[PDB]
RNA sequence: GUCUACGGCCAUACCACCCUGAACGCGCCCGAUCUCGUCUGAUCUCGGAAGCUAAGCAGGGUCGGGCCUGGUUAGUACUUGGAUGGGAGACCGCCUGGGAAUACCGGGUGCUGUAGGCUU
RNA sequence: ACAGUGCCAGGUGGGGAGUUUGACUGGGGCGGUACACCUGUCAAACGGUAACGCAGGUGUCCUAAGGCGAGCUCAGGGAGGACAGAAACCUCCCGUGGAGCAGAAGGGCAAAAGCUCGCUUGAUCUUGAUUUUCAGUACGAAUACAGACCGUGAAAGCGGGGCCUCACGAUCCUUCUGACCUUUUGGGUUUUAAGCAGGAGGUGUCAGAAAAGUUACCACAGGGAUAACUGGCUUGUGGCGGCCAAGCGUUCAUAGCGACGUCGCUUUUUGAUCCUUCGAUGUCGGCUCUUCCUAUCAUUGUGAAGCAGAAUUCACCAAGCGUUG
RNA sequence: ACAAAGCAUCGCGAAGGCCCGCGGCGGGUGUUGACGCGAUGUGAUUUCUGCCCAGUGCUCUGAAUGUCAAAGUGAAGAAAUUCAAUGAAGCGCGGGUAAACGGCGGGAGUAACUAUGACUCUCUUAAGGUAGCCAAAUGCCUCGUCAUCUAAUUAGUGACGCG
RNA sequence: GCGAAAGACUAAUCGAACCAUCUAGUAGCUGGUUCCCUCCGAAGUUUCCCUCAGGAUAGCUGGCGCUCUCGCACACGCAGUUUUAUCCGGUAAAGCGAAUGAUUAGAGGUCUUGGGGCCGAAACGAUCUCAACCUAUUCUCAAACUUUAAAUGGGUAAGAAGCCCGGCUCGCUGGCGUGAGCCGGGCGUGGAAUGGAGUGCCUAGUGGGCCACUUUUGGUAAGCAGAACUGGCGCUGCGGGAUG
RNA sequence: GUUUCCGUAGUGUAGUGGUUAUCACGUUCGCCUAACACGCGAAAGGUCCCCGGUUCGAAACCGGGCGGAAACACCA
């Protein structure tokens, strides 16, 4: 049997990456979070107060609370089946803004724009994304060379 | 461990930090007339043998030490409990431990 | 003494290197990984003969022992005591274990069977991959056949199979042998006893000023 | 009388037979867990929305008649 | 072109040495009356403005070490799936897809934010 | 006036009574504790995962070894400097951490979390919310807040024990503390007792029985879920046999041998294992009797010899018939 | 194997020893009296019966300043009560007892072949196994060593004894 | 009870008689458990237990429903998918001329220094030598090492509960504003493919498992012991593998 | 193989809690003696088994090893 300890096996997880042991860069606690914002937890060794727990390391969740230097945040945690939407309290040093959201809200700001315009025209524009289509028959042109002849090369034991 | 004989901390009644007089706690003499004893008396009474369990399996070698604080200002004198983590050695007012000296 | 090499032939368990975590290891049997004239120069021994493994297996410390000696003996011979250099390129590094021989006296009364099956260190063993070299010899280009036969005899002290191969390098370096003389004059390479130092167009200019001076 | 000591063998089957359910989320989730000084204030904000409903109602008809004028000026 | 004050990202900014710095500043620098601190006005605190770029700092320089990025190593090592494939076995080949790391070669060497100067 | 009987009290009491005499466990017993916890690993790059799998640690210690605040810089090395040497003390230079941070390791740490000082009690009082084991129950431990009282610092802040991951304990009972608390019963006053709210006294089998043996005089319910025979799988060990060949053999590797190594066979050794049998397969030898194998001791036929003869080893076809008192 | 004669301890002068019974001023030994009764141990005869009272027992006109209850007495209180002084037997302390249970050791040097060691050093304990006896029904190593008995003996007998 | 003692004997019975009753004593343990057809259909895992042949609770199962959806030319929702973005990761591999830990060789070094020497009274004098260090090198390694660093894989996100305006409320927050909360208007298919979804009650059986690909821990190995991932067998016949 | 116990002067043995090392004998030197004994005075002698760690400091406290010893290996 193994030990239930809160920081078991994190020997390699919470470890500051490389050539970064030291002062936390001050930007990381001067960006703002407000309820609704989506956040990806990523623990960190230097700050021990308010750490998450290793099963949330790498997970995302939205924000529901904001205290003086921590953020209440709801993530999903799968347990033997049933997924429990549970809310944890994590100090800011272990948190980033997830740009996972931000591809859309840029497809949105552009979709809303491309619909307000081209509405004075009435021309229906492709608003939906659409997966990578078949590559659309074209030409190839060799100019004045035949292709280069390739031959499988004779084996020889290198060692 | 070692603790000082006095300390300033919250006195529940005054609503303020106030000087206290620290002393460690010893149990009281058991009543002989508390309900539990009176009951245990006249069930462990008669031709029955022993009735309630009794310990013969002791495990730990120390008890949590309990400080019995009391308000120094008069008219309050409201004693209060304070438990501390265990220790098999304990004193009061013992010798502030003298950094940077010769260990003879 | 020791179980036959059968039982410790395959690489089953993760490497068990001698460290603070296993101790009391009996010192490896093979000790001297190179003999002959290890005081040679690169400029006088152009024949990199190899003995390359063809199977992913283990080699006992005591095997690398006999394989070296029996090659020292078909060498200094036809070659002479000065005319070669022999390298063993597998240091027995991984510690092999033995459950304690299930020792019993008389018929028996008890052994516990498997409780605490974990056993003691018994010896050491080399890990070998396909296409990885075991032994390498270097002599004069004159003496090719005697490298082939000296390595051919050492095959018979080894389990599994291994091909004998003559390298395109110069002696023990990493440099293709058709190119050595060219990279020696103009000093892309500088003699360094056995090996050779590849000097690039990188460093301070005064480091050059020594050469071509 | 030794026995097996553990396994997660067909457990994936079991808890995926009723198809692991991401927790059904409604709008308006509970405020339980938010710091009291937020609520202890936002309840006073909510409790006195009505004091100031006259401003809200007349100022609503102002924009409702200014945008009934904006949609009629377009007409 | 550049500095000073406060900075962001934290080596393309470091380190080693080499060369050059107009004017503003930054500094070295000159004192211990008061404030303050020491075994020592060495540091810190304070009052200064006689000197000098000697150094820090700035700016460059090195077939410089380091870092930052590309190439190669290499479709190599490894691997998701697949077969009534091979092999006594170790292992190995192919099909369907993904795809690294050194040594070895190149290129680069701090970008900027706000507020104030100087080159009027 | 005690002997003695009547009744209470202390002692003594396997003479007698009742009962108990843990669990895990490559059968059990004896050995351990994998029985509550904590590191690194195993663990297959989310988490989670087993064995009496490894390598280890805990039942602590701290009045500061905590809380702020300053102030510096550590291990190690070089060069110097009266006694002074590999080591005392002083001084300069280098010093990304190679020291230190009470302990196991693992993470984390530099005008710090390290060391040195001054001031201290946030190790205090009080509701809830959440994390960790998880049933998503407790206990423990922890994380964010909010409300008081403070400590500290110019201040921003920081601080409700110990830089982070372990250092702990229900019901019942007992004790202590708190409220001009409630009940103490037909009213009223005092004791006394019972409540309410927090601490302590403890269960180490650590979600918590008050507990020694023996049975070869033994009993019952069962168990092939669990041994002692056979049989299987395996083959370490045992036996038998090859390959390479350094050497022995006066000389000569291989007539006969053969080290250092290496590949196998075999189930006439012992082990491992626990698949079969516990509504029982009679569990050592010897006697008798049959048959079979060849890994040939003799005899038929042969090839080898360091075979002159004799004698003798080595090998081949060979199990026909022998192998005793 | 038991018994046994014999040897030996042990209690007891009768309101006694041992013992039965549910109870009586009840019964057994007892129609008894220490040459008797009860309780054990060994086992004829012969020859002997060695050390140890530290342990556990038993026991002793033995000190009970150790403790120790019921009552009893003393004190405070309004009373339940609370607190005092005191103190029986046994426990603690001190004698005796092994024909009570039982116990009875380990190291070095040293003699003129070698070896062995009379002899001499420490250490320990409650004494450290004496007279005898032994590979015995008691010896692991073990088919101990020598002899004898056999053609041949893990058997037998006899000696040897750090057992 | 009785025993010249074996636990002997006490009416075929003795380590404790026979008879009736208390008595249908208790059993986590063996054995059995009675008609058909139809539909659905498991577990051998979780935590706690004087728990390990048993229970408790989790799951997995069935029954009963309900709430709606609309194939009634006029659908939202979900998913053991995949794309498109986007974070997370320390295994295979690699490396050790990058740290830590091992380790071979030479060249280079009186680095330091030594311990022996040989030539020296002695001498960093000469020549060696071996030790330890280190300057460029080189051979080989690490499960409890790591600069690097995959494959498979884990999170989210891909809109109406969404955007965009207007305005009120505050005991929080502040030079003003923040922020949150409200009211009021203004605007629709936001990647592929699939399928009606949501939710509440009771609840049996089970809690000995076994095998195979790949991964992998003890062991020499096992039809051995122990994990992962999926698949099976148990619960299941049929064609094939002679037989299974 | 598992569980214990030790190692200290030439020898057998004390000893502490982490600041020190004993006793006895042996031995060396004197003195008595005609000469040995005996006796009296003085003397010298150990990394406290080898190790690594903790610590200001280890002979003594931990961990490993080496050597000498003791105790278990039962039911078939
Ligand atoms: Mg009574
Ligand atoms: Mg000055
Ligand atoms: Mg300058
Ligand atoms: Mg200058
Ligand atoms: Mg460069
Ligand atoms: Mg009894
Ligand atoms: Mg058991
Ligand atoms: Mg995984
Ligand atoms: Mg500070
Ligand atoms: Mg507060
Ligand atoms: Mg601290
Ligand atoms: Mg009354
Ligand atoms: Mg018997
Ligand atoms: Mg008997
Ligand atoms: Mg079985
Ligand atoms: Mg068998
Ligand atoms: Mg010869
Ligand atoms: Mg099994
Ligand atoms: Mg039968
Ligand atoms: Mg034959
Ligand atoms: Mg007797
Ligand atoms: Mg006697
Ligand atoms: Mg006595
Ligand atoms: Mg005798
Ligand atoms: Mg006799
Ligand atoms: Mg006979
Ligand atoms: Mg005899
Ligand atoms: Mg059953
Ligand atoms: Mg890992
Ligand atoms: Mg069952
Ligand atoms: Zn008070």
């Amino acid at each position: 049997t193994n030990t239930k300890g809160k920081r078991r096996g994190t020997r390699y997880m919470f470890s500051r990456p490389f050539r970064k042991h030291g002062v936390v860069p001050l930007a990381t606690y001067m960006r703002i979070y407000k309820k609704g914002d989506i956040v990806d937890i990523k623990g960190m060794g230097t700050v021990q107060k308010g750490m998450p727990h290793k099963c949330y390391h790498g997970k995302t969740g939205r924000v529901y609370n904001v205290t003086q230097h921590a953020v209440g945040i709801v993530v999903n945690k799968q347990v033997k089946g049933k997924i429990l939407a549970k809310r944890i309290n994590v100090r800011i040093e272990h948190i980033k803004h997830s740009k996972s959201r931000d591809s859309f809200l840029k497809r949105v700001k552009e979709n809303d724009q491309k619909k307000k315009e081209a509405k004075e025209k009435g021309t229906w524009v492709q608003l939906k994304r659409q997966p990578a289509p078949p590559r659309e028959a074209h030409f190839v042109r060799t100019n004045g060379k035949e292709p280069e002849l390739l031959e499988p090369i004779p084996y020889e034991f290198m060692a | 461990v070692n603790v000082p004989k006095t300390r300033r901390t919250f006195c529940k009644k005054c609503g303020k930090h106030q000087p206290h007089k620290v002393t460690q706690y010893k149990k009281g003499k058991d009543s002989l007339y508390a309900q539990g004893k009176r009951r245990y008396d006249r069930k462990q009474s008669g031709y029955g043998g022993q009735t309630k369990p009794i310990f013969r399996k002791k495990a730990k070698t120390t008890k949590k030490i309990v400080l019995r604080l009391e308000c120094v200002e008069p008219n309050c004198r409201s004693k209060r409990m304070l438990a501390i983590k265990r220790c098999k050695h304990f004193e009061l007012g013992g010798d502030k431990k003298r950094k940077g000296q010769v260990i003879q | 003494g020791r179980r036959p090499a059968r039982c410790y032939r395959y690489c089953k368990n993760k490497p068990y290197p001698k460290s603070r975590f296993c101790r009391g290891v009996p010192d490896a049997k093979i000790r001297i990984f190179d003999l002959g004239r290890k005081k040679a120069k690169v400029d006088e021994f152009p024949l990199g003969g190899h003995m390359v493994s063809d199977e992913y297996e283990q080699l006992s410390s005591e095997a690398l022992e006999a394989a070296r000696i029996c090659a020292n003996k078909y060498m200094v011979k036809s070659c002479g005591r000065d005319g070669f250099h022999m390298r063993v390129r597998l240091h027995p590094f991984h510690v092999i274990r033995i459950n304690k021989m299930l020792s019993c006296a008389g018929a028996d009364r008890l052994q516990t069977g498997m409780r605490g099956a974990f056993g003691k260190p018994q010896g050491t063993v080399a890990r070998v991959h396909i296409g990885q070299v075991i032994m390498s010899i270097r002599t004069k280009l004159q003496n090719e056949e005697h490298v082939i036969e000296a390595l051919r005899r050492a095959k018979f002290k080894f389990p599994g199979r291994q091909k004998i191969h003559i390298s395109k390098k110069w002696g023990f370096t990493k440099f293709n042998a058709d190119e050595f003389e060219n990279m020696v004059a103009k000093k892309c390479l500088i003699p360094d006893g056995c090996g050779v130092k590849y000097v690039p167009n990188h460093g301070p200019l005064d480091k050059w000023r020594v050469l071509h001076s | 009388a030794k026995s097996k000591n553990h396994t997660t063998h067909n457990q994936s089957r079991k808890w995926h037979r009723n198809g692991i359910k991401k927790p059904r989320s409604q709008r308006y989730e509970s405020l339980k867990g938010v710091d009291p000084k937020f609520l202890r204030n936002m309840r006073f904000a909510k409790k006195h929305n009505k004091k100031g409903l006259k401003k809200m109602q007349a100022n609503n008809a102002k924009a409702m008649s200014a945008r009934a004028e904006a949609i009629k000026a377009l007409v």
